[PDB]
């Protein structure tokens, strides 16, 4: 599979705004031209959620940390677009390269917790997302009584798997462990 | 029994922290990929101390390279030893802070935070014995000191009882590389007196006034002043390693040499140093060890004890020597210089000895000590902050950060206090 | 081994700060690992056991599968951290007339059967970490009436956060023991 | 003797006085609150050690616990009797 073709440089090279890196003010990573409020959620958000399979700077920077700041300022908005969402993030995670799928897992927990009803909504499309966690879901390394580095990297992916199943667990409601097993049978519910 | 993990921030830090790991793995026997080649089994005793095994026969260190820009990063994998480092031992930020000490710590330390805090973390839990990290930063700049004293909170939060032992170079004050330095100094000296348990302070300017007193290298480079701060911190941690005949660890030397919380500020030193032709000439023994410690031209510290006293002492020595010498030397010399110790608090100096020396340096000796001469350091940095801040077009630098002005003054008062209360203990 | 040993007060067999804590524990691991790091919840010493299939995988102590311990304090606790998952752990006790008895509790068992050659108990914990306490001499003299000698072997299987293992001569409930044995 | 197992941990609540007369014992545990029912049979079992340390705790023992238990021993009979069988089919020299 080669890199199929991101919208988000398209979109990047004319019009997108998160250009914005400079700071004389108390703020965070990333900046914008516009206040996110008055953008709407259809045409802005789907691009940045194709922008994470970037894999040069400064698109994936700009695309990772522009959805996430999209993701914690208007929550109440992305109900509407969570459809739409679907067909990018499915994109992302068929790269299967141990970096992309972190920054997926990082932003569908920042997803999850915006709504109950967001994750009811994503019942459907487990189906659509979690065949990728179930292959990666046991990857994890034997090393005994020593230490572990990875996860300052952020990057041991069997860990970000467990926390993020139990997230859609936890708010996907009664129908949400079915499924799973459906697609994980090594998975067991961690309802209580 | 006593497992450490070893923090780097400071692009000077990060590379004395290699030279460390060159002298430790040429004093172990390990190959710089971590396959065990050595010569000694005495190695292998605690070896566990500074390295992991992996599976496949190994060893990896307990190293921890902090860096906000990825160049210094880069140098690092070009160095011999890079791939001793785990490959996941490296952070690099991704929006540099050009010394601007005030940025590194409030923009970019909240985020820098929730990376680096968990190796720290999954260390403390998988270090067999943790009773102290240590770290190793520059104060001068921007990224070392603003991220290592944020971290030394987060340290001290997580982790109250290890001992935060950290070494620090101060700012030259003649003069030094950097120039925000004054202002990044005094922020990270009121950071630095609160959390971190030892503090060590090491000069440039002595470095280079030692090589040419002692050395005679005509034309030093980096390498050989990283070395010498790489020998220091091989006699400071090498009693745990190794066996003697008397031993002290950090916990005891905090014990054995702090007297009061905030009065823990310590000079290093070594022996011997001698020029690369005029070794032969030298017959070293105790008593040679003795004097080259003591004597002012060995200082590694830009802060002359005679115009001071000193509190504490401690020496300590590598190798198979006789106790006996080691503390005819150590009553005779605390009563040549009566004149330098404070009356009422005696036994400044104290005494120990590990076994095995370093490669080719058959006697070795390492000096910690406590004078109130640290009380023209933070005069020197204080003076020169002092016009600096008389016009305030310097801060606003850092008040675009979120820093608030009254920042710099909590920090200048808390400074004095602290050279208040070393004049105090002087009488 | 430890027959000759003082043992009073509190005697530990685990505990993750020392310099191998397994140097008395022997590992055996399939279709899983044994992993240690740091959880938030603490931030105090901890070793991680995970496994697919629990009872393929372990830690026993002793070592030496023929030797044993001789560890004479009735009391044993543990400290450990529930994963949501099927948990384990079996315990060997010598009794009066020399019969080698066993005792071995799961999360997923169904009933108490006291067959002779072993004993199973169900039990059910809290998310989280837990402090359960096993009172040797009460067990044995409560299931086959013979009293308390002293304690064989201790095995721990997979699935679960293990951070300490000691024994301790009488109960003791909180603050009358030293700060670190106890949860943070 | 099984008794040198529970002497060797250090379980038996006796110890020696070298009150240097005569060799006494001196008891870690009052005679008040000891259980009879479990302590008295392992008293009866020392006899039949040899060396001296164990036999002079088992007959300073017994002799002061049957001479001061009272009725309290009636019912231990049964279970002392058999370690005194055992003791007399030794035919030893001095264990008789
Ligand atoms: N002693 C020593 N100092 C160094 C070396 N490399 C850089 N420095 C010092 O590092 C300081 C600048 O550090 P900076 O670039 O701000 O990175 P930081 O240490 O993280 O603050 C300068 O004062 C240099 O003198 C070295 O190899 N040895």
């Amino acid at each position: 599979p080669p890199r199929e073709f991101t919208q988000f440089r398209r979109f990047y090279d004319r019009g997108d705004l998160p250009i914005s890196r400079n700071y004389g003010d108390e703020q965070g990573p990333i900046h914008w031209k516009v206040s996110p409020d008055l953008l709407d959620y259809h045409h802005y958000l789907p691009v940045f959620f194709d922008g994470l399979r970037e894999t040069e700077e400064p698109y994936w920077y700009f695309a990772y940390y522009g959805t996430l700041d999209l993701i914690a300022q208007g929550p109440t908005k992305i109900l509407a677009v969570v459809p739409q969402l679907i067909i990018p993030l499915k994109k992302d995670l068929n790269t299967r390269e141990p970096e992309i799928l972190c920054r997926c897992m990082a932003v569908i927990q920042a997803l999850v917790k915006a709504d109950p009803l967001i994750s009811e909504a994503l019942v459907p499309y487990y189906r659509q997302i979690l065949p990728v966690f179930n292959e990666f879901f046991l990857d994890n390394k034997n090393i005994g009584d020593r230490i572990e580095y990875s996860q300052r990297k952020h990057n041991n992916l069997s860990d970000l798997i467990h926390e993020t199943l139990e997230e859609m667990e936890k708010s996907g409601g009664p129908e949400a462990y079915i499924n799973i097993k459906y697609m994980i049978p090594s998975y067991q519910s961690a309802v209580a | 029994v006593r497992e450490i993990v070893h923090i780097q921030a400071g692009q000077c830090g990060n590379q004395i922290g290699a030279k460390f790991w060159e002298v430790i793995s040429d004093e172990h026997g390990i190959d710089p990929t971590g396959s065990y080649h050595g010569d000694s089994d005495l190695q292998l005793e605690r070896i566990n101390v500074y390295y992991n095994e992996a599976t496949g026969g190994k060893y990896v260190p307990r190293a921890i390279l902090v860096d906000l820009e990825p160049g210094t990063m880069d140098s690092v994998r070009a160095g011999q030893f890079g791939q001793l480092f785990r490959p996941d031992n490296f952070v690099f930020g991704q929006s540099g802070a050009g010394n601007n000490w005030a940025k590194g710590y409030y923009t970019e330390g909240q985020e820098l935070c929730e990376s680096i805090l968990d190796v720290i973390r999954k260390e403390a839990e998988s270090c067999d014995c943790l009773q102290g990290f240590q770290l190793v930063h520059s104060l001068g700049g921007g990224t070392g000191a603003g991220l290592g004293t944020l971290l030394l909170n987060k340290l001290r939060e997580e982790y109250p009882d290890r001992i935060l032992s950290t070494y620090s170079i101060v700012p030259s004050p003649k003069v030094s590389d950097t120039v925000v330095e004054p202002y990044n100094c005094t922020l990270s000296v009121h950071q630095l007196v609160e959390s971190a348990d030892e503090v060590f302070c090491i000069d440039n300017e002595a470095l280079y006034d030692i090589c040419f007193r002692t050395l005679k290298l005509t034309t030093p480079t980096y390498g050989d002043l990283n070395h010498l701060v790489s020998m220091v911190m091989s006699g400071t941690t090498c009693a745990l390693r190794f066996p003697g005949q008397l031993n002290s660890d950090l916990r005891k030397l905090a014990v054995n040499l702090v007297p009061f919380p905030r009065l823990h500020f310590f000079i290093v030193g070594f022996a011997p140093l001698t020029s690369r032709g005029s070794q032969q000439y030298r017959a070293l023994t105790v008593p040679e060890l003795t004097s080259q410690l003591f004597d002012n031209k060995n200082m590694m510290a830009a802060c002359d004890p005679r115009r001071g006293v000193y509190l504490t002492a401690s020496a300590h020595f590598r190798g198979r020597m006789s106790s006996k010498e080691v503390d005819e030397q150590m009553l005779n010399i605390q009563a040549r210089n009566t004149s330098y110790f404070v009356e009422w608090i005696p036994s400044n100096v104290k005494s120990a000895i590990c076994d095995i020396p370093p490669r080719g340096l058959k006697m070795a000796a390492t000096f910690i000590g406590n004078t109130t001469a640290f009380r023209e350091l933070f005069t020197r940095v204080d003076s020169q902050f002092q016009k600096m801040y008389a016009r305030r077009a310097f801060i606003h630098w850092y008040v675009n950060e979120g820093l608030e002005t009254v920042e710099f003054d909590e920090a200048r008062s808390n400074m004095t206090d602290l050279i208040q209360e070393y004049e105090m203990y002087e009488t | 081994m430890f027959r000759d040993k003082y043992q009073a007060g509190f005697l530990n067999l685990f505990y993750s700060v020392g310099s191998k804590p397994l140097s008395i524990w022997e590992q055996h691991v399939e279709n899983g690992y044994i992993k240690r790091l740091t959880d938030p919840d603490i931030r105090s010493c901890v070793l991680e056991i995970v496994s697919t299939t629990v009872n393929n995988t372990y830690i026993t102590c002793p070592i030496d599968p023929k030797e044993e311990l001789a560890i004479k304090l009735p009391f044993l606790v543990l400290v450990l951290k529930y994963l949501k998952k099927y948990f384990t752990f079996e315990i060997q006790v010598l009794d009066d007339m020399n019969m080698r008895r066993r005792f071995r509790a799961s999360n997923f068992q169904s009933k108490t059967r006291v067959k002779p050659f072993v004993c199973t108990l169900p039990m059910r914990l809290d998310p989280g970490w837990n402090q359960i306490q096993f009172n040797l001499s009460d067990f044995t003299r409560r299931a086959y009436g013979t009293n308390y000698i002293e304690t064989l072997r201790v095995s721990v299987f997979a699935n679960c956060r293990v951070r300490r293992i000691y024994f301790s001569d009488r109960l003791y409930t909180e603050d009358e023991v030293p700060p670190e044995y106890r949860l943070i | 003797t099984e008794f040198r197992r529970f002497y060797d941990r250090g379980d038996i609540p006796v110890r020696l006085v070298h009150t240097t007369f005569k060799n006494a014992i001196a008891w870690s545990v009052d005679p008040s609150v000891l259980d009879y029912q479990h302590y008295l049979p392992l008293f009866f079992d020392g006899l039949r050690e040899k060396e001296e340390p164990y036999r002079f705790f088992a007959r300073k023992g017994t002799w002061e616990l049957l001479k001061n238990g009272g009725t309290r021993v009636l019912q231990c009979i049964p279970q002392v009797v058999i370690p005194l069988k055992k003791a007399l089919d030794t035919r030893d020299m001095d264990i008789v």
